[PDB]
């Protein structure tokens, strides 16, 4: 999540005023070229890095990658609400998350860089084979960066984070 | 000291159950994952699965995905793996592992227990039917001469040598020719005969024509569990059981073998339903009474197969569930004479089973050399190749005997006791593990591991002697 | 006085016997000491035996021929008292070890059996000088008999104990004995003790059950001759040892043999007469199913559905009386005779068939079978006859093969005079003949409740009237040989016992 190991270079700059999604690069400034579901959004040539994806209030999903000198860094997927990606289902208060990967081994989530799903003690947080439930979703408090991955593998070789920004 | 026992291994006939227990003890049972590893008798660590103490879940391996049961005791911190229908492919060192989830690596090694599938059924039963000749070509017209002995006596209880050596034609039906120790069935013609006392019998064919093709797999009806022979096909040098149609499954399916029968009175012959291995002899497999549902299974698939009847329809179905690859063949189903076993047989149904077998998909290990001679003090390079890109690959030195202990984890991180000689080298598909310093301790088998995907991959091993 | 018939065992299970009713098999320490009569022989095989008190041997078996006082291969074995073996001849043989036995001569210890008398390896007896020989002949036989010839009640000798009947003139019928007393080894005991029953002969033993019966007619069990075949329960296909049997096979045949209530469920198949491979069971001889025909009550299912065509009736099961359904083959048929060749249905005797529904189908040459009225048969308001696809009914009626006048409208299972299941005039024995030999007739029987009782044999037949009204010779009204008082005899008391055994001579 906060860690860039694993080419996962894209973060979301949550150092907005407004409420505008800022997503940043992390990549050696010389050119930075921005793609979206795989299809390129932008290029910017020095000065400005940061990519705009508009007010968080439009809902902006996707597969947000970059690139800069070096190959493109591994995708981030986007999934705001005010390769196979990570599956997010709301209902009432309730999230639901799946694992793009559930090759049917023990997978175990992370959510903002801390273990989540594991522990019997949470009413609120059940984990269902490859699906992660989440009910009476706070959307201060559980939104953010999320990963699966099966027990032995480590959560910087997931293929890609899903970052979560719901308001239920 | 962290210690996992494993226990509850034994010596087992073919398609009996087994169950093993394996004690965790040093560490918090449910907070490391308890993971099982097979080590078959000159093969690699094969990775069967793992089950979370914590949680209750389990992953395993789709080829006893349908056989083994994997279960965990909180309470007693001990794992628990309830193999059904053990077959002689499973005999082997199945040892425990805890899994470290941030080490990568399972870190702690269970001594292991080893199992062997092999007790001859209760010995007299798999009465092995030794046929003297095997694909012995004859030309036509030629006194030949086929001799079977039998591991056991072949004399019942009721003295009747329930012996016979039945035909199959090429893409028939394998058909009854001495309905006892040297009779002849009716429409058998006179020219095949045969002769034989105790353990020694022979089948003989004074006059060989085209008809006498074929291969001559020999009954043993004198143990419980009737055994068909090795086989020898000879070369060159009404009542109708009609079967079901041929059906393709994946591992651990279910098939079910139908037979509707016409001509006889249903509800008065056993159907007893024999099953011919593609390269294998036949081996019967249970029956049952079409009037009473009685079924006498035997020992092969004891915990795997159930065979039913429809008396309404003159029909029987034998639903063969938990299919392995091992298992497929084509399960002729016929029907046990009064004085003659297996006399009029059916079409029977072929039923492949094979999955994908993650040629492509399960990331394959690929260690070179397999086997490494060097004198103390050289520097020792063992290669490991993935067959997909693995982001960290674990290194493990096994001793003759002894459990596999885990020598670099995080492909480049040396365990707790590992000298500084010992590293790990490379990235994503391509790792070398490098001795810098070759000891006379160090002598062992050296595995890499990948974890990226279940089931974990381990590399053939590299055998390291000093010269 | 405690009785007797591996060494261990033996000089336990002798060692306080008084008396053995049975014999003395001493082969191969000091256990026995009073052993003082013996109804049988003595097996002496072995160097010190007491023997002390052994004195009469009645050499009632013997261990080849009149061989009661066999010995083989013991000095100190003084059997002084044993001075008169009865019945029975001294094989005093193989006596390597034996000292002073060959000055004692072995004669006098054997009476009138000097014959089979061999011997080989005044004067003293057995070993030491304080035993001698004590000669009493060179009834008593032991030197008030100590020892008695036959019996010895309590004290006196007798040759035969007071009969437990003693014929009644007063009553002019030969009635029990009220000081009768059975014969318990050589002792007459009022009340047949030690657990034993009454035997045959009244000498009661503890095991009648050979050619005999056991029953309890009074407060001890008394041993009753075997009715036919005598209930002998086994259990049947379904329970007991061949309770994974799948039909009544030829290596399970002979164990059925005899059975009388077949406990468990008789349901011969077609593998079973067709013989089993799998199974592992020779074809079954169509002559040994007769083995079968004592069954006389199947207490669960009959689902005979193949058996023997040149039988043309079901004759091995002729013999079945109840066959009460217990378990119940498909839960609705008891008796299911499905798909034969059976001409008559010929099981003549089931009269009984409690629980479930009878279905005799199929059996496309089994005529006579529609007939019967199986409403009194069935024993459960739940049977109703499933009698289909037999022979035609108008095929049974031209053809002939219909139910012989002599047989009551009930229906019959079969053509003879034997097989029906009521008469329409009286019956004789298990057919019905169309009179009974009330005037006309060889045995002239009596009529009785519609069937026919032959008279008493010591009875006259008589050609005016009935010849004898009821059973029993005193109800015979012609008695050609002698009649004894009011009742008819074959010949006068004379060798009777009265009184104190009085031979009373009656009439002339």
């Amino acid at each position: 999540m906060q860690s860039i190991k694993g080419n996962h270079l894209v973060k979301v700059y949550d150092y907005q005023e407004d409420g505008s999604v800022l997503l940043t690069c992390d990549a050696e400034a010389k050119n930075i070229t921005w793609f979206k579901d795989g299809k390129m959004i932008g290029f910017l040539t020095e000065d400005k890095k940061k990519w705009n994806l508009g007010s968080n209030a439009k809902d902006p999903r996707g597969m947000y990658q970059c690139k800069g000198s070096q190959n493109k860094s591994k995708p981030l997927q986007v999934y705001y609400r005010m390769q196979t990606p990570y599956k997010v289902s709301i209902s009432g208060t309730t999230v639901i998350l799946t694992c793009p990967q559930y090759p049917g081994s023990e997978i175990l989530w992370q959510h903002n860089d801390k273990n989540i799903g594991g522990d019997e003690d949470d009413k609120n947080i059940g984990s269902d084979e490859d699906h992660l439930s989440l009910k009476e979703f706070s959307e201060l408090e559980q939104s953010g960066y999320y990963v699966c991955y099966p027990r032995g593998s480590k959560p910087e070789d997931a293929n890609f984070y899903l970052y979560l920004r719901a308001r239920v | 000291q962290v210690q996992l026992v494993q226990s509850g291994g034994g010596v087992v006939q073919p398609g009996r159950s087994l169950r093993l227990s394996c004690k965790a003890s040093g560490y918090t049972f449910t907070r490391y994952t308890m993971h099982w590893v097979r080590q078959a008798p000159g093969k690699g660590l094969e990775w069967i699965g793992y089950i979370n103490p914590s949680r209750g879940y389990t992953n395993y391996n789709q080829k006893v995905k349908d056989r083994f049961t994997i279960s965990r005791d909180n309470s007693k911190n001990t794992a628990f793996l309830q193999m059904d229908s053990l077959r002689p492919e499973d005999t082997g060192v199945y040892f425990c592992a805890r899994y470290y989830d941030d080490h990568y690596s399972l870190d702690y090694w269970g001594q292991g227990t080893p199992v062997t599938v092999s007790s001859a059924g209760g010995g007299g039963s798999d009465i092995v039917m030794t046929q003297s000749p095997l694909s012995l070509p004859v030309t036509p017209g030629e006194p030949a001469s086929i001799s079977c002995r039998s591991s056991q006596n072949i004399v019942h209880n009721n003295g009747i040598t329930y012996l016979e050596w039945y035909l199959q034609k090429p893409g028939q039906s394998p058909q009854l020719l001495i309905y006892k120790v040297s009779d002849r069935f009716s429409g058998v013609p006179d020219r095949f005969s045969g002769s034989g006392s105790g353990t020694d019998f022979t089948l003989k064919i004074s006059r060989v024509e085209a008809e006498d093709v074929g291969v001559y797999y020999c009954f043993q009806g004198s143990h419980i569990p009737p055994t068909f022979g090795q086989g020898t096909k000879v070369e060159i040098k009404q009542v109708q059981l009609v079967q079901s149609g041929a059906e393709v499954k994946k591992p651990g399916a279910s098939v079910k073998v139908s037979c509707k029968a016409s001509g006889y009175t249903f509800t008065s012959y056993w159907m007893h339903w024999v099953r011919q291995a593609p390269g294998q002899g036949l081996e019967w497999m249970g029956n049952i009474w079409p009037g009473s549902g009685g079924t006498n299974y035997a020992e092969k698939f004891k915990n795997r197969v159930t065979m039913t009847r429809d008396t309404s329809i003159s029909t029987a179905y034998m639903e063969l569930s938990r299919l392995r690859s091992d298992d497929t063949a084509v399960y002729y189903c016929a029907r046990s004479g009064g004085p003659y076993f297996f006399d009029y047989w059916g079409q029977g149904t072929l039923v492949t089973v094979s999955s994908a077998g993650g040629g492509g998909s399960d990331i394959q290990m690929t260690q070179s050399p397999s086997s490494l001679s060097a004198s103390v003090g050289d520097r020792v390079t063992i290669t490991c190749s993935a067959s997909s890109s693995v982001s960290y690959m674990n290194w493990y030195q096994q001793t003759p005997g002894k459990a596999p202990k885990r020598w670099i984890y995080d492909t480049s991180k040396l365990a707790s006791g590992v000298p500084s000689r010992f590293s790990g080298s490379g990235s994503g598909t391509d790792y070398t593990f490098t001795i810098s310093s070759l000891q006379p301790e160090d002598i062992a088998t050296y595995y890499c591991q990948q974890w990226s995907s279940n089931p974990f991959t381990f590399g053939q091993g590299t055998k390291l002697q000093i010269t | 006085k405690k009785v007797c018939q591996h060494f261990l065992s033996l000089q336990r299970m002798f060692n306080n016997c008084e008396v053995v009713l049975g014999n003395l098999e001493i082969t191969y320490l000091s256990f026995l000491k009073t052993i003082q009569e013996v109804a049988g022989y003595v097996l002496i095989a072995l160097e010190r035996i007491p023997l002390e008190n052994l004195q009469i041997i009645r050499g009632n078996m013997y261990y080849e021929n009149s061989y009661a006082l066999a010995v083989l291969s013991l000095k100190e074995l003084p059997m002084r008292n044993l001075q008169e073996i009865l019945h029975g001849a001294v094989r005093f043989s193989n006596n390597p070890a034996l000292c002073n036995v060959e000055s004692i001569q072995w004669r006098d210890i054997v009476s009138s059996d000097f014959l089979s008398n061999m011997s080989m390896d005044g004067s003293c007896w057995g070993a030491g000088e304080e035993n001698c020989q004590k000669l009493t002949k060179i009834q008593c036989a032991a030197g008030d008999c100590l020892v008695c010839r036959k019996f010895r009640d309590e004290a006196t000798c007798k040759d035969t104990c007071p009969p437990l009947m003693l014929y009644n003139p007063t009553t002019y019928q030969m009635d029990v004995n009220p000081e009768g007393k059975y014969s318990f080894g050589a002792t007459c005991v009022k009340k047949c003790p030690r657990n034993y029953v009454v035997t045959d002969h009244g000498s009661c033993v503890r095991a009648c059950g050979a050619d005999s019966y056991e029953m309890e007619e009074d407060g001890v069990r008394k041993c009753k001759k075997c009715e036919g075949p005598c209930r002998k329960v086994c259990n049947g296909i379904g329970i007991g040892e061949f309770k994974d049997s799948l039909s009544i096979n030829a290596t399970n045949i002979k164990h059925f043999k005899n059975c009388t209530s077949i406990s468990g469920d008789l349901h011969i198949l077609p593998v079973a007469f067709r013989g089993d491979s799998f199974t592992h069971t020779p074809p079954l001889d169509p002559q040994e199913l007769d083995i079968l025909k004592t069954v006389k009550e199947i207490t669960g299912f009959l689902l005979i559905q193949a058996w023997p065509e040149n039988r043309t009736d079901l004759h091995a099961f002729e013999n079945l009386e109840i066959i009460r359904g217990r378990t119940k083959q498909h839960g609705q048929f008891s008796l299911a005779v499905v798909s034969l060749n059976i001409t008559s249905l010929g099981l003549r005797s089931l009269k009984e068939i409690s629980d479930g529904d009878v279905i005799i189908s199929g059996n496309k040459n089994l005529c006579y079978a529609n007939t019967i009225n199986w409403k009194k048969l069935f024993g459960t308001s739940g049977q109703k006859t499933k009698i289909i696809s037999n022979r035609g009914e108008n095929s049974c009626k031209a053809t002939g093969q219909v139910c012989h006048a002599l047989c009551s409208p009930e229906g019959c299972w079969g053509p003879e005079p034997r097989d029906c299941v009521s008469c329409r005039n009286v019956s004789r024995g298990r057919e019905c003949v169309d009179k009974c030999n009330l005037l006309e007739g060889e045995p002239r029987e009596f009529v009785e409740n519609s069937e026919c009782i032959q008279c008493h044999p010591e009875c006259l037949p008589q050609a005016m009237n009935i010849t004898c009204t009821g059973r029993g010779p005193d109800n015979c009204i012609q008695c050609a040989h002698y009649i004894d008082g009011p009742h008819c005899v074959k010949t006068c008391p004379a060798g009777v016992m009265g009184e104190n055994n009085t031979l009373v001579w009656k009439y002339a």
